[PDB]
């Protein structure tokens, strides 16, 4: 019922910006869904990029000022929406990216804390080489 | 920054054998508060637990967790037809979160 | 050292499902089954909170459903039966909205049979064969007919839904709300403010209107069957009437129980129906063109009237003194000083879309007229790509629940635990 | 305040007032139907149970020695596992609904604990 | 005595057999009516109400520092804006009707003033 | 050890646990019959006289002084008339239900006594 | 049955709005009507 | 009932009775 | 365990003796034809 669709294997020469897109089927809106973008680079470490959250976005302390997380809601001819961008990319940027949503209505639900959370709903994530 | 560490780093199975993998924080989690991922190669990871040991719907009833004071573990009993790939222990305390390095499972 | 300390009264709700009563400020709302009482309200205002809100599950809808389900039968049952009206019909012309048929039904006593006439609607009629002139009434084979109880009035009063002890309402005071996601500015309450159980079809009624702007909602908008509520801010002036002088006949069809019947009609042979003001409705249009525009992109958006279908699902309907007015709106919503719509009415009535019931409203003795705020509007969106420069909209039905979900998407229902526990320094007992 | 004015308010500030809170639960409608209605039958049904959410709530605050007593003080100590921050940042930074989502796990053998210590207190007050 | 035997009686006389009508707000109750009528649902009505009623006043006097005492000295100073009688006046020449009559404008401040005591008092308590 | 376990039990063992019996007074189902039957009213019915019988246990214990405990001691003497058996024997080898049998005829006066003690404690309590 | 007397009350009554009589009629009424329905009917009685 | 064999344990009954219209029979 | 044989009175004769077996007994049984069923609008709705 929830899928997400993210957008396709792009390698880019180093020193430009990237931007990637995750399509959210089946959620209703991006509040009371909190979108957590992670990373998984080879020597499989998965990491923490950033969220969009009640309209807020923020990001890890690794990447402030480097990437920006943007979404637009629910429109007529498309669903949800999100984006991660990257300003400038390095050697070591490269890796897959994962978009993940999780719900955040019930506020009882173990699956989410006030600002961190796990992830119910997982992509299938996009690799970016530089 | 809370950190985790996995053990072990990688074992041996077989179909039907119980497994436990161990997961431990740099700081005690008063809540339970730590998940617990699949990832095969090459697929997306899916949630396995959470709450420490939470069961999700269509996840099999015979993954299980327990949540000490620090020393969090999964036990994946009855190891049943197809194996899994790799396993992965997260918290969700303090902000930002963190991964585990994870445990593979083979045949 | 740290020792236990248990708390009663600790503010902490979780989400519940309760049966909410309802209050008041010959009737069915007001004598009847729920209580009349509006003492000081309490409402307050909480901070530093935040609550997240989705109208598209909410019981609350559910149960004013139910509610108004339940009180129509059990206002309906308690009198006159129309079993003996099921007979054969002969219809004739008047003498050309309606046809003046006599019937043979029963008396006082058993043993004897009466001759009677009565004028019938033909939306009421259904012939038993092409060639022949017999006749009979709609709801003779698939259900009973009850008559509209005489003393009783269907008039919607303003009724208040109350929680219980132990309960709370939420209520969402952000300005624009669309009914799901957070909400920053929220009050506590114990009843609902007024909410008038209008039954209409393609047409909001008598509403509560928007506090700033138009507001859009539905629970999916990529989805097109789903119908789209629109809540404006300016009111609507829509009044209307059945202008013929009718007279009504009492019959008596057994002991004690009458049927009262369009006896005749007098004067110039005039047709039911609806003035709107004009100008008034184009800037509303304009005013919904161009906000609905914001959530479609950059298409086109036109306007035009419902599809062909049952008179219930295509037409505009609604109740003016206990008189059930079917409204053809093929002009309202035809775009891209007064406007007027035809308007035919019917008397069996089959409504709660449920099968083995059906009403029969009298008419009422002289000619109808009653004025009204149009306040909101249900538009459906056409499927399919036949066109991606245009996006074409309908007036549209569906379920009743979505007329009162636009006075009810503000409140939660939540529970409350007063049992509390926490390490604190006191130890002595 | 008023009635769960104190929401947002820290635990150190919802400590004062909890009565609001307290008498909100038994306030009810003095008024009543007609007869033979599901919704008076409906309306028995939710008062009924309301009544006894109040009662076992109370008999549960009596067995651990608080029968009259909003902020009793009990006698068993805190293990830290269940839950070890500050002093000051549990009463000062906090609010209820996180404190209770957060030893939720914990909740029920606590409850247990204080059983058995007002148990014990007791069996001592009639051996001394 | 009898339910009521003491009403004629002064204050200082009548606080001595407060037990029989505190006992009779409660006992009484008869079997039930079989019958699903009108009736049965007036009985429901009127037990469901008393059980209610008393559970308030129960929790009124528990909020307050005199919770299972029927006499309880609180710690609320009598303001003279009040009632200005003397001891003897009060308690050998006047009854209850006549004194619950005499001081109807000042409950409620009176009750509110026993509230935020025993708040105060708890508070202390917790802190002291 | 669960509810009615300790029936085999003599009286000196079996007051290690009256929480468990004590409990069982309230707990119920919290569902209901939503069809305007007979069921529901006779549900009904015997949930409300459930309620009114524990409030008027309490109400009884209350007026002894024992509101927020399970055990307690009343100071009011013993009259070896009603019962004169050595206490190893009575809390070592008679079980409850033998105890209330050999005092059955007694109960009514044991309350009464246990009342007016109150009611003078209560009294002195102002008196001094 | 139980009953007490007050020594030194003095009570004022009046017999013209009491609802106890009220309650009794409605009673008395509500009885008889649930009574006479749950039997036979004379429908069919009503002829020449 | 008019009734007719089967054409062992049942028979074969025609009756007349009500139908939609109070004032028509049916066979 | 084994048949247990019950009677609240055994030496009378006009009472039912209970008997409650340790085996139980397969008992399968129909009715193998072919009726169809028929619909006949009594009334309104009614149907037989
Ligand atoms: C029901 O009703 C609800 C209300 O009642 C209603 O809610 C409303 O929903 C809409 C959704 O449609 C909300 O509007 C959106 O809001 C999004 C969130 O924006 C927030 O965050 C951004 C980013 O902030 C970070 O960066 C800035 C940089 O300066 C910092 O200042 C911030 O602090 C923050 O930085 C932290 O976090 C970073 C990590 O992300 C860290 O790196 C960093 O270090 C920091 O830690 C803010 O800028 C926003 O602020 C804006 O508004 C405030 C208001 O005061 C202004 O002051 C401020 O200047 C800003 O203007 C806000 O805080 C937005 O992302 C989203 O924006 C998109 O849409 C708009 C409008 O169309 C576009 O103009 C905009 O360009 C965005 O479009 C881009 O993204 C989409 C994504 O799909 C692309 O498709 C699109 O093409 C475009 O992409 C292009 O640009 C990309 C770069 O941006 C580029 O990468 C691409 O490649 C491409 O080129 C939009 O504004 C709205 O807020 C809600 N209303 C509320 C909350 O009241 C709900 O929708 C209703 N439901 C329905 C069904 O209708
Ligand atoms: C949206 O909201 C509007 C609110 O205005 C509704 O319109 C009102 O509808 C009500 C009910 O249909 C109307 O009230 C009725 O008016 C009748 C006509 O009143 C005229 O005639 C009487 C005769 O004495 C005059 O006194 C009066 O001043 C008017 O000149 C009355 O005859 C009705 O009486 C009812 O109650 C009496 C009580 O004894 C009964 O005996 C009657 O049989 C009858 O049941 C009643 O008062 C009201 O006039 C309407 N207002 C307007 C402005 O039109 C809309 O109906 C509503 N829309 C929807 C869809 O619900
Ligand atoms: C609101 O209405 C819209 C429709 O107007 C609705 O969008 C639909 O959601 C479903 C559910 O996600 C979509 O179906 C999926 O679409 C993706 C798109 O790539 C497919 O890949 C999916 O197929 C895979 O997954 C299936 C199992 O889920 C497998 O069986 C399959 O083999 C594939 O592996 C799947 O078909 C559908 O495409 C959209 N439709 C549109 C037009 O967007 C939305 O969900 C509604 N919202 C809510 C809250 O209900
Ligand atoms: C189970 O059913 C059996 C019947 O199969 C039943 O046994 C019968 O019990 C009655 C009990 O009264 C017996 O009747 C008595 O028989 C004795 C035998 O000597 C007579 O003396 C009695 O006569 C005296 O009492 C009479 C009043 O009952 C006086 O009128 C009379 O003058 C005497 O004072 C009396 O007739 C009867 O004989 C047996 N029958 C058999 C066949 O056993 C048994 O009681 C039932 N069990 C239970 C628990 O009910
Ligand atoms: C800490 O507390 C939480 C909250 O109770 C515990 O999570 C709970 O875990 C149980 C067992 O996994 C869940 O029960 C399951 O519910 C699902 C719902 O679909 C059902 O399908 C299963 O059959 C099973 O009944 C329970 O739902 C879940 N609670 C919540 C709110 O999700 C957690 O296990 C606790 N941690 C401990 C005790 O270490
Ligand atoms: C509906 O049809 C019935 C049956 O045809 C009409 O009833 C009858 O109508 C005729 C024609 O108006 C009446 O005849 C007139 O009678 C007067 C009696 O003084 C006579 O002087 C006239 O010359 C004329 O013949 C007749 O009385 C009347 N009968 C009854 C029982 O009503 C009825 O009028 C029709 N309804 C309408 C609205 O047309
Ligand atoms: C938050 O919501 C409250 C409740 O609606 C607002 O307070 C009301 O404001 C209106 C006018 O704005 C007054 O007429 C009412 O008397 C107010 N009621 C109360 C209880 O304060 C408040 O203004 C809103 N605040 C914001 C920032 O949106
Ligand atoms: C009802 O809401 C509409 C929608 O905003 C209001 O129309 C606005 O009118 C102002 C007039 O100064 C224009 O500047 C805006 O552009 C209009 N908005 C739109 C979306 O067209 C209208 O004024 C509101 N009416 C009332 C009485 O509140
Ligand atoms: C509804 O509007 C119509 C149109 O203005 C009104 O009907 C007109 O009435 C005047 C005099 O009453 C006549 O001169 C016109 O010929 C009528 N026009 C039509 C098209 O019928 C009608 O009176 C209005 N009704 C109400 C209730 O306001
Ligand atoms: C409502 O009325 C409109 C016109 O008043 C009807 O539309 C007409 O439909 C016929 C065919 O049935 C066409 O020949 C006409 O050209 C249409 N009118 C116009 C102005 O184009 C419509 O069918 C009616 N709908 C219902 C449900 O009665
Ligand atoms: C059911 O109960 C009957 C007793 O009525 C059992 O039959 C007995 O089997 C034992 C075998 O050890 C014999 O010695 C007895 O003589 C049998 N009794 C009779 C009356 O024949 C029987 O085995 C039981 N069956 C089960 C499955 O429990
Ligand atoms: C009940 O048992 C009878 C006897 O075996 C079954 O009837 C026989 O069915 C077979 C074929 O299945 C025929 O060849 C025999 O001629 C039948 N004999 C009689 C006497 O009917 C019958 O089918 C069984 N029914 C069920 C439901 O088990
Ligand atoms: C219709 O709207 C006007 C405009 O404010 C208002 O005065 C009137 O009370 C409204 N009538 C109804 C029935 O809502
Ligand atoms: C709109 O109305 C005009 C005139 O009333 C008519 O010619 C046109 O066909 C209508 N269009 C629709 C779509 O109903
Ligand atoms: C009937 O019409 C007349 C004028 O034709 C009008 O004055 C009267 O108000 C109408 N009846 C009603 C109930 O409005
Ligand atoms: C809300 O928070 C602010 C600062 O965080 C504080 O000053 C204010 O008193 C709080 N309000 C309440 C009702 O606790
Ligand atoms: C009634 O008043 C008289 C007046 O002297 C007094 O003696 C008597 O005791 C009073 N009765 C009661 C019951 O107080
Ligand atoms: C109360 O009464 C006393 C008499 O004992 C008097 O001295 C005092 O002034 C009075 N107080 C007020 C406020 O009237
Ligand atoms: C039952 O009685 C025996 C005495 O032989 C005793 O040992 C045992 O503890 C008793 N059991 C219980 C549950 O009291
Ligand atoms: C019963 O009749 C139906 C009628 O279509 C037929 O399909 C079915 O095979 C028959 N059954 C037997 C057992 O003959």
């Amino acid at each position: 019922q929830i899928h997400l669709v993210q957008s396709g294997t792009e390698v880019k020469k180093p020193g430009s910006s990237v931007t990637v897109s995750c399509k959210a089927y089946g959620v209703n809106t991006f509040g009371l869904y909190a979108v957590n973008w992670v990373r998984q680079a080879p020597g499989q470490s998965l990491e923490y990029i950033g969220q969009i959250w009640r309209w807020k976005s923020s990001a890890s302390h690794h990447f402030r000022g480097r990437v920006l997380i943007s979404a637009v809601d629910l429109t007529g001819s498309s669903p949800p929406i999100s984006s991660l961008e990257i300003k400038d990319l390095t050697s070591d940027d490269t890796a897959v990216y994962f978009c993940t949503t999780t719900s955040t209505y019930d506020k009882w639900s173990g699956l989410h804390h006030d600002g961190v959370m796990a992830f119910s709903s997982w992509g299938q994530g996009t690799l970016i080489s530089v | 920054d809370i950190q985790m560490t996995q053990s072990p780093s990688t074992l041996s199975a077989s179909i039907g054998d119980t497994v436990r993998i161990s997961c431990r924080a740099s700081q005690s989690i008063t809540g339970n508060w730590v998940a617990w991922y699949q990832q095969r190669p090459g697929k997306a990871p899916r949630l396995l637990i959470y709450r420490g040991a939470a069961l999700l719907g269509g996840v099999p009833s015979r993954f299980s967790g327990s949540a000490a004071g620090t020393d969090f573990t999964l036990t994946i009993g009855n190891l049943q037809a197809e194996d899994f790939g790799t396993f992965y222990c997260q918290q969700y305390d303090t902000y930002p979160g963190t991964f585990g390095q994870g445990t593979k499972v083979e045949v | 050292n740290l020792w236990v300390t248990v708390y009663y009264g600790v503010p902490v709700w979780k989400e519940a499902t309760t049966t909410l009563f309802c209050a008041s400020d010959h009737n069915v709302w007001a004598t009847h089954a729920c209580v009349p009482t509006d003492p000081n309200p309490q409402e307050m205002v909480l901070e530093n909170v935040t609550e997240n809100f989705n109208m598209w599950k909410n019981e609350m809808v559910n149960q004013m459903h139910e509610d108004v389900i339940s009180l129509w039968d059990q206002s309906l049952k308690p009198c006159v039966k129309l079993t003996p009206l099921c007979v054969t019909l002969d219809c004739t012309t008047v003498n050309q909205e309606m046809k003046n048929c006599s019937f043979n039904t029963t008396t006082e006593l058993r043993d004897k049979k009466q001759k009677v006439y009565a004028l019938f609607y033909k939306l009421d009629i259904v012939p038993l064969s092409n060639n022949s002139s017999e006749y009979r009434l709609i709801n003779c084979n698939t259900s009973a007919i009850t008559q509209a109880c005489p003393k009783v009035s269907f008039d919607p009063i303003p009724i208040h839904y109350c929680t219980p002890a132990g309960y709370a309402l939420l209520k969402c005071n952000d300005k624009r709300f669309n009914g799901t996601g957070p909400c920053h500015n929220v009050s506590t309450v114990q009843c609902t403010h007024g909410i008038k159980p209008v039954v209409s079809t393609q047409l909001l009624l008598n509403g509560s209107l928007a506090e700033k702007e138009i507001i859009v909602r539905s629970e999916n908008l990529t989805n097109n069957v789903k119908t789209i509520i629109v809540h404006l801010n300016k009111s609507v002036e829509i009044v209307c009437t059945r202008p013929g002088n009718n007279t009504r006949k009492s019959i008596r069809i057994g002991p004690g129980q009458t049927f009262y019947a369009t006896g005749d009609i007098i004067g110039d042979i005039r047709q039911a129906h609806c003035n709107i003001s004009r100008g008034d409705w184009e800037e509303t249009l304009h005013n919904v063109r161009k906000n609905l525009a914001e959530h479609f992109q950059n298409k086109t958006i036109q306007f035009a009237s419902s599809s062909g279908g049952d008179l219930e699902i295509t037409t505009h309907s609604f109740n003016c003194r206990g008189e059930f007015f079917y409204c053809n709106t093929s002009g309202l919503f035809n775009s891209t000083l007064t406007i007027t719509i035809p308007c035919r009415i019917k008397q069996i009535i089959n409504m709660w879309q449920e099968v083995g019931r059906a009403m029969y409203a009298p008419p009422i003795a002289g000619n109808i007229t009653c004025k009204s705020n149009i306040t909101g509007l249900l538009l459906v969106r056409d499927g399919g790509k036949e066109s991606n420069s245009t996006e074409i909209f309908r007036p549209g039905g569906g379920d009743m629940r979505d007329n009162w979900r636009s006075e009810l998407y503000k409140y939660k229902v939540v529970e409350i635990k007063p049992l509390g526990v926490a390490p604190t320094e006191c130890k002595r007992r | 305040l008023g009635f769960l004015g104190v929401a947002g308010s820290t635990m150190g500030a919802a400590s004062v007032a909890l009565t609001v809170q307290a008498r909100q639960l038994l306030s009810g409608n003095p008024d009543w139907l007609p007869d033979m209605t599901v919704w008076g039958i409906k309306q028995l049904q939710t008062r009924v149970l309301a009544i006894e959410r109040y009662l076992k709530d109370q008999q549960l605050l009596g067995i651990w020695g608080c029968s009259g007593k909003l902020i009793c003080c009990t006698a068993v100590p805190w293990n830290s596992s269940w839950s070890n921050k500050s002093q000051t940042e549990i009463w000062n930074n906090m609010t209820w609904m996180q404190w209770d989502e957060e030893i939720s796990n914990y909740t029920a053998t606590i409850y247990r604990l204080l059983e058995v210590s007002q148990n014990q207190q007791e069996r001592n007050e009639k051996d001394l």
